[PDB]
């Protein structure tokens, strides 16, 4: 058997693999931290408004 | 290459081992019997994995922010309150064992697992085609002894607990009359709250193993038995399935360990 | 959100835009959010959640009745 | 010789009552997630996330025997 | 000779009980389906949507198991 | 000789799980279909419809295996 | 001739199983008939309608089967 | 020898699950004529009626297997 | 002898099955029963009544399973 | 071997499906029994009266069954 | 001689579906209690009383069986 | 050699009917936890009482199997 | 050869059943999950915790039996 | 499969990586979560004394 075209059919499944990772995976965690990011600055500049 | 397919597979099915009395490799065709033979592929990926995570998080550690979080510094603060709320929500005591231990649990399971999801010949390729070592396989969580390990490690500490929180005058008590509660059943009891409790571990360590162990196989099969040209499309489908599950016996692995601890001492 | 009406026998006591409300009924704890199916229920006397749009959250006491 | 269809009886019990299971379970499943579904329309997406979290669970024996079971048809 | 028994009875009992899976497993599901639209049937389009959503995952394994008695019987002869 | 006999056995194996199965499912779904048109009757027109539509992917399989059952049976023996 | 007797349990296996299921299969969808009719009894014939149609999809596969399950015991034997 | 054990193992089989799909198929049916007869006990004959209509098909297939196995054994041998 | 020792497993299996089948089918039939009389109170004389009109037909197969299982074992083994 | 340890199978059997059969139909009717003993918290005797009644019914055809495979226990073996 | 190997083999089954019938009978009366438990929660010590008396019930052949495979493989085996 | 091999089988039938039995009655029985829970928030904790009150009786019987299971296993071997 | 084929047989037997219990036992728990999830979407969290506490419970019997298949398939193969 | 002496080798590799994120990795990142947590709501807590 073509061991070496056992590896380009591996490189092949994993490149779409990485297409589909990065095109529906990763998104949502970047948004999650900016959410959080959002969460913390909001609350720390309304916390500073209360002391004036 | 003189490869007939049922035996690339069984290769591929070897792991990388040492003789811990004579100091030697072990051969495809020959193995130490003596059981002193440690794997050494899973050790060295197993505590490399662990040293990753350690660094990572102390390196935030000494950086931490308490005002505006840096994006890199949010993510390690969210897994950690993540597993704060898992925690406080299942156990209430006073130890300071929990939280650290199932976040060790939690991420270096999670890590471990995410392995596989690498393309299977790669490692390997280079271990043999560069080390000139005769074998590699790669996943740590994928063999019965490191998940075996881990689940006699939170059985200990099972005991230790149960021990510690309530003394032996309740842990006979436990042990002995629960569920029928009168003395003539004693006997019986004393078997099953035993398995019951050897269970609880075991199960945790093999609950880890199957899925990972077999969920290894499917693609070391994918590639052993389908032309070049078809394998991506039994290969994908298969790779983002297997996403949800090493999360879950990651996540699991955690949950069911604080259910046994809280529910040992408290 | 949807519209929701808390009328007794005597007089209205709600008539707010809600974005989703939780009562516990005969049968169990229950929530409406919007476009829940349609449904009928006694609730048990308690008190009975709103949450007005814009999230302003009240609390309602009720003796009873149909929902 | 005697070994083959011995070995594939051996796999097709595997395959059987993997998909017995599987079937089984995602059915029941599914079916409590559709009179959901029929209850609080508006909430599909969100149901839904769940259930695909729970089936990760119901197809994890499964896809352990359907996996050795081929194995036994081919690897051996 | 004799494995030409044998893979055959194989290829029953495989598809056979992928059969039972695959119809009992589809029924269960269908059944909520109806008794869910003969309450508002206004919602038939959007649930018959979530329903065929779930059975593709209901025919994952079932099928798999006929591809392989197919194999079997076929192939393998 | 044995070949015969075996396969028999096999069709016999097949066609019983197969009978099982469509036979269970059509029920559960058919028990539902009665219950919808209770509760709505003048929608009878569109619960049948839909239990139809239904009806054919509960019986996609067994089909396959009532198929297979008889090409064993007066092809193979 | 061994030949002659293992067609017996090929029949009696199937006429056997389909009668597990086309049984069981009619015990379920009668049940929702029974307990349609106990609340608009003034439907009933209606209801059988939807019955006696719905039933003849269940007896399918089964007729098929106890009729080969006499064809194996008769006509094979 | 042999000739003569099979058969008997035959009516095993074929009374047995004969039985089973009978006894559950029932069990069943007659369940729900308790309940809607429990709901309206002034209702009782009608029901009583269509029950024994239902009923009649369930035992259909299952007897006449029996049958199949009561001759299995005795005018069969 | 084996003609003799073997057939005690036919008795056991055609009288099993009977009693599997016998003992759910009535288990489910007075569970609805005594859902009924939870219900109602004032009506139980007349359920338990129509349970035993029913019950004799859910019984009608299996005792003549477990007949023909004794004659087996005793008479002809 | 071919006479006695098929005659402890031959027990096995008898009284594993007994248990199967016994328990799970108990347990359907206790399910019920409890049900309508918490809608009605002081019916209590009143209803387990009628379930010591249909529970007698129930277990009876299992015990013949657990009486023969001691039988075949102690008096054929 | 190779006798004694059925003897485990009978145990093995004996216990296994004694194992089956015991764990799903509490199970379902368990769900049952727990229902109840539910929805009348200053109740749960008389609930737990009956539960207990019907709990013994369920397993009582179960039992039965599990002592007899214990006996077949320690005392005979 | 069979008192070798077989006993592996013999092991294998006690795990899975051990496994199917302790996995469906705590689903039934945690269901219902579940479902109660769901109704009643608050009982939460006195309900998870319950709980693994009544599965540390369901759980009792399949680990008297599994338990024997392995000692054919790897004790007697 | 003639010895070390059987054993694949007595794994797959471990393994099937395995697979039935813990799917059909994780799906009876889930759909009381999702049932719950729909009455109150907010509790949605803490119904979930829950979850996986009896999930952890379901499976772990399967698991052992899935473990002890695989040491049969690889440690003895 | 093979059950092997790694079953020790691991135990180790255990414990270790457990007490260093004990002591040194859990307490650094928690004191920063609550001091943020807690001083945000003292600014609440200012907000209702100033009403008060």
């Amino acid at each position: 058997m073509n061991l070496n075209a056992t590896i380009l059919g591996q490189a092949i499944a994993f490149v779409l693999f990485v297409l589909f990772a990065m095109k529906y995976v990763w998104p949502p965690l970047m948004a999650a931290i900016e959410k959080r990011q959002k969460e913390i600055a909001d609350g720390l500049a309304s916390a500073e408004r209360a002391h004036k | 290459e003189n490869m007939t397919p049922q035996d690339y597979i069984g290769h591929h099915l070897n792991n990388l081992q040492l003789d811990l009395r004579t100091f030697s490799l072990v051969d495809p065709q020959n193995p130490p019997a003596t059981f002193w033979t440690i794997n050494i592929d899973s050790m060295f990926f197993s505590v490399v994995l662990g040293l990753l995570f350690l660094v990572l998080f102390r390196s935030v550690a000494k950086k931490a922010t308490s005002g505006v979080p840096g994006k890199f510094q949010t993510a390690i603060e969210l897994v950690i309150g993540f597993v704060n709320g898992s925690v406080k929500d299942m156990y209430h005591g006073k130890s300071k064992l929990i939280a650290p231990l199932a976040l060790t649990i939690f991420v270096w399971v999670f890590l471990m697992n995410l392995m596989d999801l690498l393309p299977i010949d790669l490692l390997p390729y280079i271990a043999e085609h560069v080390l000139g070592l005769p074998a590699l396989r790669v996943v740590p969580s994928a063999d019965v002894n490191v998940t075996l390990s881990m689940a006699l490690g939170v059985f200990i500490l099972i005991l230790f607990y149960s021990i510690k929180m309530k003394g032996i005058g309740g842990f006979t008590k436990e042990l002995t009359l629960q569920p029928f509660n009168h003395w003539a059943f004693i006997p019986v009891n004393l078997i099953l709250e035993g398995v019951s409790l050897l269970s609880k571990p075991v199960s945790l360590g093999l609950r880890l193993f199957g899925n990972m162990y077999a969920g290894e196989l499917i693609f070391i099969l994918i590639a052993g038995l389908l032309p070049w040209w078809s394998q991506w499309i039994l290969n994908v489908p298969w790779a983002i399935f297997h996403i949800l599950i090493i999360t879950l016996q990651a996540f699991i692995f955690m949950v069911l360990t604080i259910v046994y601890l809280s529910m040992a001492s408290e | 959100t949807y519209h929701l009406d808390v009328v007794s026998a005597e007089q209205q006591m709600f008539s707010g835009l809600v974005e989703k409300i939780q009562v516990t009924g005969s049968e169990g704890e229950l929530g409406i959010y919007p476009g829940h199916a349609p449904l009928l229920t006694a609730i048990k006397p308690g008190m009975i959640r709103i949450v007005k749009q814009h999230g302003h959250e009240e609390f309602i006491y009720l003796s009873g009745g149909i929902l | 010789n005697l070994n083959m269809d011995l070995l594939y009886m051996a796999a097709a019990v595997m395959m059987g009552l993997a998909a017995i299971g599987a079937a089984i379970g995602i059915g029941i499943l599914g079916g409590k997630f559709l009179e959901g579904a029929a209850r609080q329309p508006d909430l599909i997406p969100l149901l839904r996330t769940q259930f695909f979290i729970v089936m990760g669970l119901v197809d994890a024996i499964p896809m352990i025997a359907v996996g050795l079971g081929l194995y036994v048809m081919f690897a051996v």
